[PDB]
């Protein structure tokens, strides 16, 4: 039935792109050369969902790799995996953004969206019953940024009944990797809020306290973070790959989650995440898995949920579990935990069951939040944008690509308002 | 340099 | 894919062009006469006829006997004998000589050079550009080649690595006239300039590599560590990339100010290796310093506005994070209100490389900092007032007016100096 | 039904802890590793009161692990037994309260207090009926009376319906082990006075004089002290754990045990104490362990009884006996030593009667004493602590944390009231 | 997890810290040159390299004899060359000199190798000073030290062993100087402060040992032993733990009377070790005799106020208990009214390591004992008067003068001396 196109912009699009693909494959028991060795038919039931079928048994994912630099995505051929991919979908530029969000908006981005649309209209002309867009990204380097917003705006305009999910990577609050990096974030969520359906944010720092304090990972590299990243995603989207009790595809959820068209911004957790050491110790239920779930500890974004108000929740179980037991978790965590939940939405959670696990746990389950409390990062990015704004600190980089600082001053206005519409509904 | 331009912004 | 050019001017450029074209070599396993004996590497070296690997580099200058060293050296068999390109009398620490009367001479052959030499490149990024600010040949060709090379090109980046002047060692008497001259006529041509100095290098020599007597050899070793930990990024691969361009958009706020300070870690003998282990948050620390900032002036005088790191070899990223902000809690360090986030960060895979019969001992991974901070106005300011010195009595005016440099253009220099300096105290002061 | 969390604090409680987990183990069949391989239903019947269940027949002792340095509890880790706590129980601080009451109970225990209370509520929420609190620890110590005042104050004020018991290292009355002891006892008498509902005191000089006299051990170490003081922790909730024909909780032992809510500290002792050597030629009965148990030199309190009249009086039989037997015992005792029991209350004595012995043994009984000759111990407390504060001896370590010389003076009244009371009542 | 830093200054304290540092690494079994030839020392050894464990050691002195001649010693390899910091003239015997003219010299660079030390360590929690009160760098520049270690730090404790003025012997004619000028300048900035006596240590090594040449070796690994049974309860878990901090919160009842004593039980020579069957009684009876005291002073003439014993090895907690006990209820020593609890006990399971070449038997039972007495104020009386029939003739005070030193300075350290005096005679009254 429904099928969903991966686009893939960035190093840190590419990279996470990359182990998503690792995980799916072993998912569906798919070796690197694309040759199908499962064991279930359930693998192959509704492998259309992400792998093409080409003559001779071999599956082709439906994915699209585009960068402005050859580097990230040489690295990806060579390296393992790169050969499961059809080389046609490989987009490179020569230029690359330099962190500049201006670069690769309107300079780099006008050259190359032009072949990355043809590959998409191509690769989606064969999809029978599309169900939506899927993009990784991250909101702080040029390429990224700009680029992504350039093709889900163009996306958006191609195909306005479609469904556009994102994965962000929103900055950190603590430690930056860029300097320009509050910049190229305002600019990018101005094009954003009104463009996707749905964004889950998810920060370098949450991703850090998780594998260190949780994991107990002495020396979490990023292939740890993809890795979790990644098991987030396939939680997602597991409803249309497998058979379950109850079914959520990707518009039920956007349904649940968007009470107001400029609040699409979410949450995302996993469980269960321990270590090698510690397993043994505990026994996984369906309370365990809820209660981890609401932990402000286990939230992949560096936001405390307690400083807010749930608008909705989505709690999406994979494995064989009761029904009765996932509902007097929920109804037990809605009254506890009363003073968390706006009052004008009753019944703010909604659940998924599948019945297929993940390949080798008993039971997992997969967190979807939105509240009110991201303000706060929000408010942050724009207060560190006014305070480079009033000094015109590298505002000739972006100036001397096109862009005027009327447009910073609409993002800042844009971003300003969207904080205080986030506060008035809390 | 231009640094006191904008210094003036809301 | 993406490729660099290499540009070395002057005994200065020459020399530390030698240096680090041997550590190149050495890095990626090229025998000295063009052959592999046994590939990201296309940066730097073009293939050329059956296995042969030719670097991209133009070696300039007007006097032939550092160039001659260069033929008959260990790596004669290895430059394109048309890179190699000399004149016959040197500027003679005249920055008229080399600017006016004698870089114009050879400027057009130089620049032929160079065309062909950028016009095979697909990728072209950038150009690099060794020199030295007191000479003459370094400063006025140098001057005259980046003026050149900005009307031709205009987009690409340009790169600098100059020798700023010491603020008591010296080895010229026109030496504040020269690097004003060429300061005031490269402010507006130039992207990035990484600057470092001769007595931070031999502190630093004696104080950590414990050596007493530190031949340039040594400098030269010290700064192509630098350079390759700067282009590792372009040469291999690793957990997060940085290329040129991204160098120029984080360190630079203002169009004006574009002089960074270059620093190295972790730089320790071969004997004190083994008492210590080299951890990353150790080396963050080490980096920032004053002691091992490699030019003599003081961070703690000013403010920084931008930082960036680069780490290589054995080194997790959230090992990175925590260091940085261990680094950012302490006040010792001072950071502009205006630049809330002041960090850009790399991290490559490949270690440093020793290069065999040389100081530094081996180790698995290594930090290259530079830094965008107003602690530089005092050095401008040091040498301005020498300017002033020497032309409030007009000494040695005579030798420049000479070669068709108009004395007002002293004063122009001048005066734009003192702008540039006033530009900093503008930025330092918080709102 | 019924469970109980316990916590310890400090180095004498995390000792008493470790041999009360290994004799609870043992007790209940399961190994080191922490696999039942027991030989009795009833080891399983009811071995949800302090073990939960994990995943493949483990059992994880419902257990904390609080202290400000980590020597003890990494000795605990290292050691035998060490595998069968979860890793997470364990809660160790850096700094040290360095016998400073004031330390751990303003600075090092202010930072500690949330995540042990954290760990307290994650392991509470687990529990079907929870029945209450046990805590181990010394009132001479820093860390212990510090921390675990705090922690007491704390879980009384989330869950004041609950039970707290609190087994107590009370300070010698002969050689004392600390020069700061007098200060930091009151200063815990002050707070335990008003927030746990019963309180166990137990003195290691008793202890030695125990082992000494009638155990005839030539090197008592604080192995075999730890090993009768965890046989008495067991002896008290036995009957939450087997079947008897009559059985008495927690709950009703502290009903019956305190006329008052100021008077809750008793005197524990056990029954039979024999040499190796001498367990041979004595007869083990019914009378032989009431004669044992009413027994000056065999109390773990080092105050006699003698020189005060007993409150009320417990005595919790453990194996096969008659009821006959039990209460001819008990009216015996009321009748011959009334010299010592107040007349305002008729029938001093509650007794239970657990069906199971203890391990492998025959009968075995514990006493619980509720006697008016504690005030001996109070007088002295107060006399040495009164001496050392009219010169304000060590009094600049106390106040540098943050108190003041008002925080000494109504600990020594409130403590002196109590004495008043304990002498007004006989 | 717990960290100590030991910090040695002058001829004496590096010596003692020789000593010290050679029974550290027999007692962890680390070979001379940092290795291991097979783990709770990370207290004092860090980690680095592959296997290798330096030292948290810093050797200060003015003089580079004493520190070249630990440099060419057996454990040269053992500690980082960086800790061992040394001047060019050393004080002379002059406190001035040591604590304004020379040591400001080398502050700040002790202070930066210090902080770099301090930052490696997680769970820091104090520093140890070995230091001699009669030298001038050894006093001048351990209150110097003192001073800026509590300005920047402050919480952390400073735990000082010092070598007190013997009564008797005397190797300076200006030693009253230097004792009470270190005296009041570090009177407010140490937690608390051991002391030995060289006289003491001989008259021990004649009467115990049966030695009758007793080099400085003797003395030193005595003063090792003492210090080792003191940081065992840290370095290896026992029935009875106690930090660093319980030994200030239990000895030192008020800011301005923090200068215990330290004994040490059994002192005994091989021959005789045979013919006593050594008990824990017998050994908590020899550690309170006068004779057996290491400061040459009568504890019978003053009053106990608070007592610490450190045990290790083969012990058994109600025979310490027993011992205790029979010593409280002996009339022949005396304690304060107000200290009616006046004992800290701990146990530790390592017993002591017997350094070969040594002079000390093999025992399974060791006692360390620190006793905070008013006895010690003879000392302090007898130190004083020294100073004034040296100060009333103005002898000597030029030296002192001529290198900054206000006369003043002097009146005020005298009256400070004063009040300790009677400080001390205020809490030896009973009531
Ligand atoms: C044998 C066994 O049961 O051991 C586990 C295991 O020990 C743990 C630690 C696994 C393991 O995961 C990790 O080691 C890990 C480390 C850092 C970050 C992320 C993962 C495991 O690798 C993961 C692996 O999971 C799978 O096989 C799933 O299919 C998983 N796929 C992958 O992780 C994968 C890795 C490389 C290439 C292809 C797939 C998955 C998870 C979520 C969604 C889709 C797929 C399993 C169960 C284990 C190991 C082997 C140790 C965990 O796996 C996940 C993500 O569910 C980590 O959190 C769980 C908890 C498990 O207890
Ligand atoms: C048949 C018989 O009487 O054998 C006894 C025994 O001889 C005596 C002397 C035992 C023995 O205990 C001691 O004398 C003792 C005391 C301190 C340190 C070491 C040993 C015994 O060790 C004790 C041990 O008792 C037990 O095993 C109990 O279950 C005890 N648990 C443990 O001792 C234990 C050991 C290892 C691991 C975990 C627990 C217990 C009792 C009540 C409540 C909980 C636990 C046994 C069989 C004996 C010996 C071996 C001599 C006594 O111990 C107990 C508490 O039962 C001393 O008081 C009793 C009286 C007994 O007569
Ligand atoms: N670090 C370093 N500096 C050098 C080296 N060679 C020359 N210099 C610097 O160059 C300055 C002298 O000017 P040069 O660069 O030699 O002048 P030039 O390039 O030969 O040009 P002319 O003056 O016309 O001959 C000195 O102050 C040195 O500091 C070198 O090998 N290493
Ligand atoms: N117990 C003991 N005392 C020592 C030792 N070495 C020196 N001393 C004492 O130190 C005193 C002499 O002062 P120094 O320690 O040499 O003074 P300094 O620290 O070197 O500083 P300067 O006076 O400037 O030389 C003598 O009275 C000795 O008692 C030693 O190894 N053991
Ligand atoms: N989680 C994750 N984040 C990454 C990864 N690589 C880069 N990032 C983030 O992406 C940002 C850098 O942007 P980048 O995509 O490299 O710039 P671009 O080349 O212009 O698109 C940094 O803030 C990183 O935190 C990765 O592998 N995983
Ligand atoms: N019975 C018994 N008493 C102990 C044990 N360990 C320590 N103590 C007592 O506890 C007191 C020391 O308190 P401690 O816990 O070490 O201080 P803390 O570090 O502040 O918690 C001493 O008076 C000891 O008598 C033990 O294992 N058993
Ligand atoms: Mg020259
Ligand atoms: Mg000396």
């Amino acid at each position: 039935m429904r099928e969903i196109v991966h686009i893939q912009a960035g190093q840190c699009g590419n990279q996470i792109g990359a182990k998503f693909w690792e995980v799916i494959s072993d998912e569906h028991g798919i070796d690197p050369t694309g040759s199908y060795h499962g064991d279930s038919d359930l693998q192959l039931e509704r492998i259309n969902v992400y792998y093409n079928e080409a003559a001779g048994n071999k599956y082709v994912p439906r994915a699209i790799l585009v960068d402005l630099e050859p580097g990230t995505m040489d690295s990806v051929r060579s390296g393992p995996f790169g050969q499961i991919f059809r080389p046609d979908n490989f987009v490179f530029g020569q230029s690359g953004a330099g962190n500049n969000w201006a670069k690769g908006h309107y300079t780099e981005g006008a050259e190359l969206v032009d072949s990355v649309l043809d590959v998409v209209r191509k690769e989606s002309e064969s999809c029978d019953c599309l169900q939506g867009f899927q993009l990784t990204h991250s909101l702080g380097g040029g390429t990224g940024s700009g680029m992504g917003t350039l093709l889900i705006s163009k996306i958006r305009e191609e195909y306005p009944d479609r469904i556009m999910n994102t994965f962000s990577v929103v900055p950190s609050p603590k430690v930056s990797d860029t300097v320009v990096e509050p910049y190229n974030a305002t600019l990018s969520v101005h094009q954003l809020v009104e463009n996707t359906d749905e964004t889950y944010c998810i920060d370098n720092e949450a991703l850090y306290d998780i594998c260190f304090r949780t994991l107990k990972l002495t020396t979490p590299t990023y292939g740890d973070l993809n890795h979790l990243v990644s098991a987030t995603m396939s939680g997602v989207t597991t409803c249309l790959r497998f058979p379950g009790q109850l079914n959520a595809d990707l518009r039920k959820l956007a349904v649940n989650m968007v009470p107001f068209p400029r609040l699409h911004f979410f949450m995302p957790g996993f469980a269960p995440l321990t270590s090698r050491g510690s397993q043994q110790y505990r026994a996984l239920t369906v309370p365990e898995l809820t209660q981890q779930m609401f932990d402000a500890k286990n939230m992949m974004a560096a936001c405390d949920p307690r400083h807010g108000r749930y608008l909705t929740v989505a709690a999406v179980f994979r494995g064989r579990m009761s029904m009765k037991e996932v509902d007097e978790q929920m109804l037990n965590v809605q009254n506890k935990n009363s003073s968390y939940f706006v009052e004008w939405i009753p019944n703010n959670v909604k659940t998924a069951v599948c019945d297929i696990p993940p390949r080798g746990l008993k039971m997992s389950a997969t967190f979807i939040g939105n509240s009110t409390a991201i303000q706060e990062l929000f408010k942050r990015i724009s207060e560190q944008f006014t305070a480079m704004f009033r000094r015109k600190a590298f505002l000739h980089w972006y100036t001397g690509e096109g862009m005027d600082e009327m447009e910073f001053t609409e993002a800042e206005s844009n971003m300003n308002d969207l904080v205080s519409e986030y506060q008035q509904y809390q | 340099c231009g640094s006191k331009d904008n210094i003036k912004h809301v | 894919m993406r490729e660099c050019i290499s540009i070395h001017v002057g005994q200065a450029g020459v020399q530390i062009g030698n240096a680090c074209w041997e550590l190149y070599c050495l890095e990626h396993g090229i025998q000295p006469d063009g052959q592999m004996p046994s590939d990201s590497f296309n940066t730097f070296f073009s293939e050329t006829g059956a296995g042969k690997h030719v670097p991209r580099a133009v070696f300039v200058d007007l006097e032939p006997t550092v160039i001659d060293e260069v033929r008959t050296g260990t790596y004669r068999q290895l430059f394109h004998p048309e890179q190699l390109i000399t004149g016959k009398e040197d500027a003679a620490n005249n920055y008229a000589r080399g600017h006016y009367t004698i870089g114009k001479e050879i400027i057009d052959l130089v620049l032929d050079r160079i065309r062909k030499l950028a016009d095979q490149c697909t990728g072209l990024q950038g150009f690099l550009v060794f020199h030295s600010f007191g000479g003459g040949t370094g400063s006025g060709f140098t001057s005259l080649l980046m003026e050149r090379l900005s009307v031709d090109y205009g987009k690409k980046s340009k790169l600098e690595f100059s020798i700023y002047p010491a603020p008591q060692v010296s080895t010229a008497v026109v030496e504040p006239y020269n690097s004003i001259l060429t300061t005031h006529t490269t402010l507006e041509h130039s992207d990035c300039a990484f600057m470092v100095d001769n007595e931070a290098i031999y502190d630093i020599c004696r104080r950590n590599l414990d050596i007493e007597r530190p031949t340039y050899t040594n400098l030269n070793r010290l700064i192509s560590q630098i350079v390759s930990s700067i282009t590792a990024s372009l040469r291999f691969d690793g957990a997060l990339n940085v290329d040129l361009t991204e160098f120029q958009t984080n360190l630079v706020p203002y169009p004006r100010i574009h002089f960074p300070l270059a620093t190295y870690a972790p730089v320790i003998s071969a004997e004190k290796a083994y008492h210590e282990q080299l951890s990353v948050a150790e080396i963050t620390n080490a980096c920032f310093e004053p002691a091992n900032q490699m030019v003599k002036c003081d961070p703690r005088h000013g403010k920084y506005m931008a930082c960036c790191l680069l780490y290589r070899g054995d080194v997790v990223p959230k090992d990175v994070n925590a260091a940085i902000a261990t680094i950012k809690t302490k006040r010792s360090i001072q950071f502009v209100d205006w630049c809330p986030t002041g960090f850009k960060v790399g991290i490559n895979y490949q270690p440093p490389t020793v290069v065999p019969g040389g100081d530094l001992a081996k180790v698995q991974r290594a930090v290259c900092m530079l830094s965008n901070t107003t602690a530089i106005a005092e050095a401008w300011a040091r040498l301005d007032h020498k300017f002033d010195l020497m032309y409030a009595k007009r000494a040695f005016v005579h030798w420049y007016v000479g070669e068709g440099m108009e004395e007002g253009e002293f004063s122009e220099a001048r005066e734009d100096m003192a702008a540039l300096e006033k530009d900093y105290e503008e930025v330092g002061v918080d709102s």
